Parts: structure tokens; C-alpha cells; sequence
């Protein structure tokens, strides 16, 4: 009916914010805790967000389109909880081994190459349920057993078996400071997957998520699956338009034309507001455009740590501000007419400053105070910083000769060391290429 | 009567704000048929796609008010179908009286025009998604104008798109909204008439940019036509040819840069006198 | 009060009313039924008119059953072994040929009838006159008339000539079980296999015309005939 | 009326299986445990409750029209059940002259041929009663004793007795492996009578149905009597359209007659979706017609490995799909014309659709629901695979010498068992001859 949508859950944190998600979403278009409608609700007419994310029995209970993987713990949370029955237990996949994920990419990857068979027939099923099938949406973690090895398999199956539909991911990058002394070798080889795999990439860094999840919401002892829950909101939202029909400008493809020109770029960055409104005890109160713009620059209260200088006076390749309530267009046309003009990022003159701005509402299934928000959506050059922070741990592990010793007893690393050297050189021109895009060089002209 | 909840349907199909999937999947099916001029089978499939959508939605209701009273029309030849498109509504009762022809050719316009940047859109957003993918790269420069050209070109169309969408529809609905609430009276919705044929009248008044922006579309449809063959002495020659074409097409983007800032691009006016004469 | 009190019990009468006779009793059949108080003033008339109508109908369906019993005596006989390499042969063909017309019988009665009745039941159900009567099945004969022009002019013409060619296949059947009814039977085989082939290219226009609902080439070779 | 069917009963589970088929047919046709009738009007007309599984006395307190055989244990169940009454002690036979199968087929074989007479006497007392004969259903298993030899004995037997009426059976196998070596010995000796003397066999195997439930009715303590359950609402679903001739589409001599390719072919497998409680939670999924349209075409749900659930690369000869529930007919119609389309099974050079289904209504005497469900029943080339399965087992066997002086006495098998070495050659020729018709030289002139 609908361009439907698979969300493919994998990993503990993959697992936590997929569950939240279809929580807020369940909240959002007033159904329950299995998305059984309330009285008001099976009157004529309500919003269109239905077959695409959801499908139905067709008794008006309403089921999330999503697929889980993972092992014991997460899958254990989701059956404790009335959220089992409200998603389709054939889609959910459970799955150890007598030496599992561990939390080690090649672990995960050997059991992935044993139910290469099942993951697909498990995918295949859904797909063939799914009336025109738009695409795919990972949402997973590199911080996870499964989400990163499992994972790994399963975005390589995905690039090989289907060009036509589009792959989107959303991968959650680790909180501040380096867990293990391997984490930049398990980093790296879920980072292969990602820039050759999919089409795009939208990362969330948990540092930046945790700074806010920390101080604006106030955690005395913060976890992952507190900051999760800003995820989940961050996501939703997003989708806020694409759910709320008049708008068909939402659109993942026009969306997507508009931002990625080329494989080589693809890596988003979101930033935010509100981040206000949780326990109700201080001021809440309505922004304006110019304060939702200035807000996001800033590096902790934005999602992402990419690890700017001087709040992303950093060469931009694109930027879409997507902007929510009900509030004068033009007062802010004229703002950002010269904001542009001023110029926050850099630029060549090889190419034009490109600027697209997307004015989204609020569902009407639910009760608002029409208080200024926004998401931005943009692409820049700023997070090459992590990526060579990634590769100078993961040229020193390297160079020591030392630890690269679990993921060798694996057969694949065995048979060839190789392969890390070959992505290690690979990493370097994506860096390359990317400084290339910040001048005039990067065309013909 | 519940005339309330039927001004809302009005503004979802007439003023077509609230028919986007429709219409994308209309253009889908008979992409080739409408590229064209009208034939005698194009207009039997097109009256098809027509049926399956007055089955496809309305069940809010015993009889489809949406679906019945309006279809859309086209006109025979045998310049391209297009043009040839009108929509057409078939008239209620007592409701009728309300209606008038003028008002129902201002709806019919707006849709034209909607749907127009609608179709080219969609085919630019798909011929860009799969020259993103491997197999159309790469068996050297020549690449890289396209790439360039192509993003250029779907930042023009956005930002014409949100131009469009505000200044005119998002402005005249706010309007039409207060007009109704703030005063409820009969008179009220005489007034809100009169505007909502108004600013549609300015704007028809104020922008007269689609011829131009036709002649460069159907150089687009060209060039998206010769980028989807993908993989010596042939190529080369013919990306000659393209070249020349590349250049006149950057040559005219870069003054309409200038239009934005301040109304007429007189290149493109110039290319097409040149053409007529030189 | 169900049949004893039924149209059936009461009602039927059979009847005998052709034009001319032939060589054979099953032209020749007809099927009566009793006054209806509905019509006691509305067909008694100078035109019987919604009877001939209806009368109409009931042949073309009854001529498909006729086939259709002969179809499946003819088959069920040849299962027994009566009326090598050469069985197999004959086996499979026999099959396929019946499983076509049955196919196409399906397709009549479930995509025709069966749903233009259902849809004239619930919008009696879902609200009192005659004409309501007439009206809806009035309804039902339009469609029929509208395939009935269109495709079944060849259709049946086809299907007759299937049925005449399963005779002469059980006929020669039977007799087999010397030399002289070898070499008539290889003779016969062959010949059915040459007009199934030619068939078989008519059914897959025919499979394009159901899939577009009336694709452009069976237009074509109904209007070569006319 | 309809034409008049006759179930043998042989061995544990035919017995057990015909057991729960009759409260089935009982319940649905609003009728006692006694088969007397439910007093106010429960049925005038609106069905005809079916006088081929039945037979009416002038109580009116029906009666099944079944022949067990077995010995003692299954038939006792029933006699001590308030479900005697739908019984007939006199169409009961116990075996008191069996003095143990042994596991031996010969053996079984052999105790029906000396109790031939006292046994044809219940069969022809039970054909007398008959108005005019359909045909005969045997319900058994192979590699029984008892379920293999004596059922084998009668169908020979029936098959020269009665030359013009239809001979089905309803077979259990085993498996496309072994862990039992003589298996192959009770199997291919019964396997010659139920080719040549079955214009019919419906293959249930074993392994596939134990998937279904252990996975479905996922109780521990699950055995034969528990799995009998799923047979039970398998067989009752074939004969839905004998038992309903008021679907006026769907009657069930001709429907036979049809799909019959030749009894060359006649080795069918059924596949099922969704699933009736009987042992577990109730059914409560319900999905669209278009997901009911989907589940079909999957072979997911093994109940039976015939090898068309392990791949179809040959040929499928028919298909008949058996839809229960009336839904939108127009649906139904825009969804098959896609299916024959669609081209789901494999297909030789000359035969590219032969692929039929069939729509019925759910009875209102059972509890309404608005959920669908169908069955599939099939006939496969595939099948061939079995056979040489079977032959490699043979091979091994007779390799080894195993318990040939039981055969010896045999005039049959003097020279060791004769009849086997007969059969490996008869099989073969069939095996090659199916693989010709998947290909072109089916027609050739």
C-alpha cells in the first residue's frame, strides 16, 4: 500500500532503543501496549503512518514491522514485557553457539556464516508479506557482539542479493573514551561493512547522547539504556513526517537525492532541539528559529561527537533544517537568507552553498503545545576527525604485532592478515578523499 | 449537512495538498504514454489508471465523494500529454449551487502545475539513486560533470518546491482557515471564496516560469536518458556532443542564480530566439 | 417447510419443445416451470418475454454440463484401461485436454456469476418492489450479454469441436482389444496431437485476454471470423 | 447420495487418527457422541450431512461407515469412551490369531490372508449397505508391522474384488534417512501393492509432521496421540467437499477425477497454514487476505518431506489449493490471476499451468470467526527421490543377510526375497520415466 519499511534490530543496544521506539510510536497514535486501538479511534479517518511501519491483523491491532536479532538477555526483556505479543514472534531470532558474540566481531561473524541460510529465509518471508517494499533500516550498535559480527554478515548479504531498494542505517558509535584496547580493530571492521554495504549512513554517537542524557536530563548513574531513549526520540521524530500525511516532500528518496551525490559521501549527522520537557519541575517554554539554528552547532548538545574545532566552522556539503511547529515561514527566510550569506561553514566556489530547510508539523492523534523544535539533517566533513583517531589506535595495535592474536586464531584472519592492511589503506583514501571535497580541487574545475 | 467536514476534503483533493501518494503512483504507471502526445491507447490506459484509483481509497463513507465526482480528463490529438491534461469535477446536489466554473478551473490549474514539478522530481530523484550504485562507474573527468550537475539541479527543484509550497499554498490555507473560524458566518465563506480564487490569480500573474523551465527539462530527460545505458572511439565523439550541451545547460543555470536574487534569467530566453534565429 | 414446499418439489415439470427433431433426445429437452403469482399478469401477457430471456441463460449452461458429464464419463471409463509406452501417452493427453475447459468452466462461473449474484444479494440485504427483482437480474443477464458477444464469437466453437475429438478417441479406444487396429489408432493419435498444438497457441492468447481482462490479440482473431 | 466412502483402519494410528476424525465430523455436523441429532433445528437442509462417512439408523443416530482393524488397545479407548455408539463392535477386529507382526511385514501380510473371509465379511456387509460406491480411503503407517502387511494384504486383494472403484490411501512414512535398517525391508514389499493397487497416496512423513509439533503444539510430553491431532484436521480438511455438495464448484468425484494426472504419479504431499489449537493456546492470529494469499505459496510449514519441501527443480504435475473461509470474492479473483501469473512451482516443456483451487465457506455450527486458513495437496516428480532413497537402504540390507529364513519358506522368495530384486528393477524404470516427462520428450513427433 504504503513504501513499507523493515527495521532490522540487532545488539543489545539495537534491541533497546527498537523496542522504545515502537513504545513512543504506540503512545504517539493512541493504541496500546499491543496497539489495540481506543474507542475515538475506530471513528473514520486517522493519520497514514499505518502501513508503512505497521501492519495489520485486521481486528485493529496494529504490529511493528521490525525484525530482532540477538541472544538471550535482550529477546528475555521484550517477552518479560506485553511487547512480545505486540511483535510478531516469527521476525524475532534468537540465536548462541558453544563460543558466542562475546562482544568480538570475528566470533559473531563465524556464527553469522552458520545461519547465513536462516537470516535469509527469515528476511525473504518478511519481504515476501511486505506490499511495496520501499526498504531497509538498521538500527544497531558497534558496541554489540551481535550488532557489530551478525551484522557484519548480514549488511554484505544485503548488498549482494538486492541493488534495487534503498539501505539505510542508523549505528550507534561508543561512549567517550576507548573500552577495550581491540576496539579500534572491532570499530574498523564494522566500519568496512558501512561504507561499502550501504547506500547510507546515519551515525549517533553515544558520547555527545550521553553528555546531553547526563546533564539535561539528569542520570546520578547513566547507562545505555537511559541515553537510548534519546535515540528512540531522536528517530521518531524523523519520521514524524513521513507518518503525518500532507507531506510526500518527507519522502526517503527525494530526501535522500538531495543530500547524497555521490557513495563517497554518506555520513549524516543529526543535531536537535528540544531536548527539554522530561519531569516536569523547571521552565519549559518556546524557542524561535534562530535560537533552534544557534543551538545546533554546539558539539555535546548535538547527537554527534565528531570532534570539531570552534562548533562546525567546518566545510559543509550539504544541510537540510528540518523545522517543527507552527511558526512564521518568512521571519526566518529572511534570517536564513542571511545567515547563508554570512556563510557558518566553509566552501569552494566550485560548487554552490546548497541549503534545504523542511517545515514538518505535529500529530494531531495526540495533544501539543506547538513549542519550536527541529532535527537537522546534514553531511560534514568534521567527522574525519574519530575516523583518524580510529585509524592511529588501529595503526598502533598494528604496529605493536600484539593482540592481533584473537581475531587470527579465527580461520578467516588465519588465512589472511591481509585483509585489515587492505582496509586500513582503503580507510586512508576515504580520509583523502573527503579533505579533497573541502577545496575547489574536488570537481574537474 | 455536515458542510464543515466536506470544506476539508475540498482542500485535501482540489486543492490537492493531502494527495501525494496519489499522484506518485499515478505517474508511475504510464510513464512513457505521458512523456509522449496523446494516442488512442494512451487514453485507454489512462482511464484504467483511473478506475483502479476510484477503487483504491474512500471507505469513510457509503459513497466516495472524492473518487466519484472528480476524474481527471485528457485531450485528444490522434504536443505531449501534459499539456493535454485537464481534471474534471461531476456535480453534487444541493451542493452544487455553492460551486461555480470559475472556481473549479482554479483548482484544476493549481493541480497542473503541482503535478507538473511533481513528475519531474520523481525522475530525477530515480536516476540518481542508481548512478550512486556500482555499476555505473567505473570499467574520468566526465563523471565528475555529471555529478555536479546533478546535485546542482536537484537543489534548483527543492528550493523552487519550498518557494511553491510556501509562499503560495501554505499562505493562502492559513488564511482560508482564520477567514472560516473567526468569523462563522455565510458571508464569511462568500469572502474566503473570493480569496482562495485570488493569490492563486496573483501568483498565475506573478510567475510565468514553466516554459522555460519545460525547455530545460526536456534537455534533462535527454541527458538522464543517455546516463542510464552505462558500460573507445564512439563514447568519446558522443561525449563530445553532450559536452556542448553541458556547457549552454551551465551556462543558463548560472544566470538564473542571479533571477532568484532578482526576477528573469535572459539567457534562456536568448537560447531559445537564437534557436528560432539567430 | 424447506423442499416439499420448495420450487423444486412443486414446481418441476420437464418439457419437450424444440424445433425439429434430430437424431437425438438431448436438443430436443426443456425444463418447465409452475405459475408464480409475481407473473400471473405480467408474463401471462401477448410476450413471455422475461421467461424466454431466462430460458436463454439456462441452456448455455446446460449444454456446458452436458459436455462436462461427457468429459468426466469419457475419462473415468479410460482409468479402468479400456475405452506399453503408447498408454502413458494417451493418459497424459487425455488429462490435459480436460483440465483446460475445466479451468475455463471455473473461470466463468467464479468470476462471472458468482460474484455479480453475490454483489446483487448484499445490496437487497444491506436495505420493497418487483422491479427490484427485476432490476437485479436484470443486471446479471447485461454482463452475461457483454462477455456472452465478445468471447463466447469463438469460444464455444472451440469447445464443441474438443468435445467431438474425446469421442472418437474413446470410440477407437474400445476396439483395440488386431494389425487393422494398430494402424488406425497410430493414425488417430497423431491427429490429435496436431489439432491440441494449434489449441494450445489460441490458449495462450486466450491466457493473455483473462490476465488484461480483453487483451488486443484475441480481438484480433475474433474479428478475422467475423 | 454424493457417492459413499469406506475407511480402513490399520494399525495404532489409523485407529487413533479415525477416532478424533469422528468427533470432528460429529461437532461439525451438529450431531451426539451417540450420532443423535441436536432436537431443536440445528441443520434443515443447510447441509447435507454426509452418508458417505455415515450411515443412518431409524433412531437416526448415525453411525460412522469405518472398518478397524488393529488388535485390542485403540479399539478399547473408544469402548470405553462415551464415543461407542458411533462405533460398531461388529466392524471391529481384533486380532487374537495375529500373535505378533514382529515388525515383519510378510508376517502381517500373511495372518489377513488366513483371517480373509471374517474380514471380508465386515468389509461386504459394509458394502451392502452401500448405495452406490465412491471408493475407499486406508488410513496406515509404514514400516509397521501390522500397519505395513496387512494393509497391503486388503488392498490387493480390493483392488481384484472391485476393478471399477477409486482405491486412496492416507500413508505415514518415515523419513529420507534411517537409523533402522529393516525399515526399508517392510517398506519396499508394501510399497509395490501401494503403487500398482493405489490410484492414490497421500504421503504424511514423519519427520516433517514431528516438526510441527514439537514447534507448534510445544508440549514435552507430546507422542503418536498428540501428533494424531494434526493428522486428524489434515484428512478432515480433503473432504470437505464431499461432505458440503451445496458448494456448487466444489464437488468431489469430479474434482478426482480432474486432477488425476494418471496413477503413475499419484504420491501427493500436503502442506497446511495456519494452524487449529488442539493441544495448545488458542488461534488467534489473524492476518489479511493478501498475507492468507502468501502463506500458501510457502512449503515452510513442512508436513510432509516428500522432497518438494527440500527443492522443486523438476516438475510439479498438479496442484490443488483448498481455501475454507468465505472472504471478498473480488480480492480472491485479483490475487489468483496474480498467482497463475506468478508461476510459484516448476514446470516441464509441455505442462507450464496445471494449478487449480477451490473456495468454500466455514460451517456456522462451529464458533464464527473471521480468520482463513487452506491446505495444499500436490503431486511432485521430486517424489522419485524417495524411491532411490529406498533403494539405497535395499542395497545395504540385503548386503548384510539380515533374518532371510522367514522368506525362505516363502515359494516367492526361495532363492532369498525374490520379490524385492523384482521391484529394484520396476522402480527404476518408473524413476527414469518420470524424469523423461519434465522433459521434452513427453511430446515428440
Amino acid at each position: 500500500m504504503g513504501g513499507e519499511i523493515i527495521t532490522l534490530q540487532a545488539g543489545q543496544c539495537g534491541n533497546h532503543v527498537g523496542k522504545f521506539l515502537w513504545s513512543q510510536l504506540a503512545k504517539e497514535h493512541a493504541i496500546g501496549t499491543d496497539g489495540l486501538s481506543q474507542l475515538p479511534d475506530s471513528s473514520t479517518e486517522r493519520d497514514d503512518d499505518t502501513k508503512p511501519f505497521f501492519r495489520e491483523n485486521c481486528r485493529n491491532k496494529f504490529t511493528p514491522r521490525a525484525i530482532m536479532m540477538d541472544s538471550e538477555p535482550s529477546v528475555i526483556a521484550d517477552v518479560e514485557n506485553t511487547f512480545r505479543g505486540f511483535f510478531d514472534p516469527r521476525n524475532t531470532w534468537v540465536a548462541s553457539d558453544g563460543a558466542s558474540a562475546g562482544n568480538s566481531w570475528a566470533n559473531g561473524y563465524d556464527i553469522g556464516t552458520r545461519n547465513q541460510d536462516d537470516i535469509l529465509n527469515k528476511i525473504d518471508k518478511e519481504i515476501d508479506s511486505t506490499d511495496n517494499f520501499e526498504g531497509f533500516q538498521l538500527l544497531h550498535s558497534v558496541a554489540g557482539g551481535t550488532g557489530s559480527g551478525l551484522g557484519s554478515n548480514l549488511l554484505e548479504a544485503l548488498c549482494d542479493r538486492y541493488p534495487k531498494k534503498i539501505l539505510t542505517t542508523y549505528s550507534v558509535f561508543p561512549a567517550r573514551s576507548s573500552e577495550v584496547v581491540v576496539q579500534s580493530y572491532n570499530t574498523i571492521l564494522a566500519l568496512r561493512r558501512l561504507i561499502e554495504d550501504s547506500d547510507a549512513t546515519v551515525v549517533f554517537d553515544n558520547a555527545s547522547l550521553l553528555n546531553i542524557s547526563g546533564k539535561v536530563f539528569r542520570n546520578p548513574n547513566i547507562d545505555l539504556q537511559h541515553t537510548n531513549q534519546l535515540i528512540s526520540t531522536i528517530i521518531s521524530s524523523v519520521t514524524n513526517s513521513i507518518r503525518f500525511p500532507s507531506y510526500m516532500y518527507s519522502s526517503m528518496s527525494s530526501i535522500y537525492s538531495t543530500l547524497i551525490p555521490s557513495p563517497e559521501l554518506h555520513f549524516l549527522s543529526p543535531s536537535f532541539t528540544p531536548f527539554t520537557s522530561d519531569y516536569i519541575h523547571d521552565d519549559i517554554a518556546h524557542k524561535c528559529h534562530s535560537s533552534y539554528d544557534v543551538m545546533l552547532d554546539l558539539l555535546d548538545p548535538s547527537n554527534s561527537l565528531v570532534s570539531t574545532a570552534m562548533n562546525n566552522p567546518t566545510y559543509f556539503n550539504v544541510y537540510n533544517t528540518i523545522i517543527g511547529n507552527v511558526e512564521p515561514r518568512q521571519i526566518s527566510r529572511a534570517m536564513t537568507k542571511l545567515q547563508q550569506r554570512i556563510k557558518f561553514p566553509s566552501w569552494s566556489s566550485s560548487a554552490m552553498h546548497v541549503n534545504i530547510g523542511r517545515r514538518s508539523p505535529y500529530l494531531p492523534l495526540q495533544p501539543n503545545e506547538n513549542e519550536v523544535s527541529g532535527m537537522m539533517l546534514s553531511n560534514m566533513s568534521t567527522v574525519v576527525n574519530v575516523f583518524e583517531n580510529a585509524c592511529n589506535t588501529f595503526d598502533k595495535v598494528f604496529a605493536k604485532g600484539a593482540f592481533l592474536n584473537n581475531y587470527n586464531v579465527g580461520d578467516l584472519f588465519q588465512s589472511m592478515q591481509n585483509v585489515q592492511d587492505e582496509f586500513a589503506e582503503s580507510r586512508e583514501v576515504v580520509q583523502s578523499l573527503m579533505e579533497d571535497y573541502v577545496a575547489a580541487e574536488q570537481d574537474s574545475y | 449537512y455536515d458542510l464543515i467536514n466536506v470544506l476539508k476534503h475540498l482542500q485535501q483533493i482540489f486543492l490537492g495538498y493531502q494527495s501525494g501518494h496519489n499522484v506518485l503512483k499515478f505517474l508511475t504507471k504510464n510513464m512513457g504514454e505521458l512523456t509522449k502526445h496523446y494516442r488512442n491507447d494512451n487514453n485507454a490506459n489512462y482511464d484504467k489508471l483511473l478506475q483502479n484509483f476510484e477503487l483504491e481509497r474512500q471507505s469513510e463513507n457509503p459513497n466516495n465523494l472524492m473518487r466519484q465526482l472528480l476524474m481527471i480528463q485528457f485531450d485528444t490529438e490522434t504536443k505531449s500529454a501534459i499539456y493535454h491534461l485537464k481534471f474534471d469535477i461531476n456535480i453534487p446536489y444541493p451542493l452544487n449551487i455553492i460551486i461555480s466554473r470559475t472556481c473549479m478551473i482554479k483548482y484544476q490549474i493549481i493541480l497542473r502545475y503541482q503535478l507538473v514539478l511533481q513528475y519531474h522530481s520523481r525522475l530525477l530523484d530515480e536516476t540518481w539513486m542508481d548512478l550512486n550504485k556500482t555499476p555505473s562507474w567505473k570499467y574520468r573527468r566526465i563523471v565528475r560533470a555529471t555529478r555536479v550537475l546533478h546535485a546542482k539541479m536537484n537543489h534548483f527543484i527543492k528550493t523552487i518546491m519550498e518557494y511553491f509550497n510556501q509562499n503560495v499554498i501554505d499562505k493562502e490555507v492559513y488564511s482560508l482557515e482564520k477567514c472560516y473560524r473567526n468569523p462563522t458566518l455565510a458571508v464569511a465563506i462568500q469572502n474566503e471564496l473570493e480569496g482562495g480564487l485570488t493569490n492563486i490569480m496573483t501568483n498565475r500573474c506573478l510567475s510565468d516560469l514553466i516554459p522555460l523551465q519545460l525547455q530545460i527539462f526536456d534537455i534533462v530527460y535527454k541527458f538522464c536518458k543517455f546516463i542510464k545505458s552505462m558500460r573507445e572511439d564512439a563514447a568519446l565523439e558522443l561525449i563530445q556532443k553532450l559536452i556542448e550541451y553541458i556547457s549552454n545547460a551551465s551556462s543558463i543555470f548560472r544566470k538564473c542564480l542571479i533571477n532568484f536574487t532578482q526576477e528573469l534569467s535572459t539567457e534562456k530566453f536568448d537560447f531559445y530566439d537564437s534557436s528560432s534565429v539567430d | 417447510n424447506s423442499p416439499r414446499n420448495s420450487s423444486v418439489i412443486n414446481g418441476l415439470d420437464a418439457r419437450v419443445l424444440d424445433l425439429g427433431h434430430g437424431s437425438v433426445g438431448w436438443d430436443v429437452f426443456t425444463l418447465d416451470y409452475i405459475l408464480y403469482p409475481p407473473l400471473s399478469l405480467v408474463l401471462n401477457v401477448n410476450r413471455p418475454f422475461g421467461r424466454k430471456e431466462y430460458l436463454r441463460i439456462f441452456n448455455f449452461l446446460w449444454r456446458f454440463k452436458k459436455n462436462n458429464y461427457f468429459y468426466q464419463k469419457e475419462m473415468l471409463k479410460s482409468n479402468d484401461i479400456i475405452r506399453i509406452n503408447k498408454l502413458s501417452r494417451i493418459s497424459i493427453l487425455r488429462t490435459q485436454f480436460q483440465q483446460f475447459n475445466s479451468k475455463m468452466e471455473s473461470y466463468y462461473l467464479n468470476c462471472i456469476i458468482e460474484e455479480n449474484f453475490k454483489e446483487m444479494t448484499r445490496k437487497l440485504q444491506r436495505t420493497l418492489n418487483i422491479d427490484e427483482l427485476e432490476s437485479v437480474h436484470n443486471t446479471f443477464l447485461t454482463n452475461i450479454l457483454s462477455h456472452k458477444l465478445f468471447a463466447t464469437q469463438p469460444y464455444p466453437t472451440s469447445l464443441v469441436l474438443l468435445l467431438n475429438s474425446v469421442y472418437e478417441f474413446v470410440k477407437v479406444y474400445c476396439n483395440l482389444n488386431s494389425n487393422g487396429l494398430l494402424g488406425k489408432f497410430n493414425t488417430n493419435l497423431k491427429e490429435i496431437v496436431s489439432q491440441y498444438k494449434n489449441f494450445k497457441d489460441r490458449l495462450y492468447i486466450f491466457r493473455a485476454d483473462l490476465k488484461n481482462d480483453g487483451d488486443e490479440e484475441l480481438f484480433l482473431l475474433s474479428k478475422s471470423l467475423r
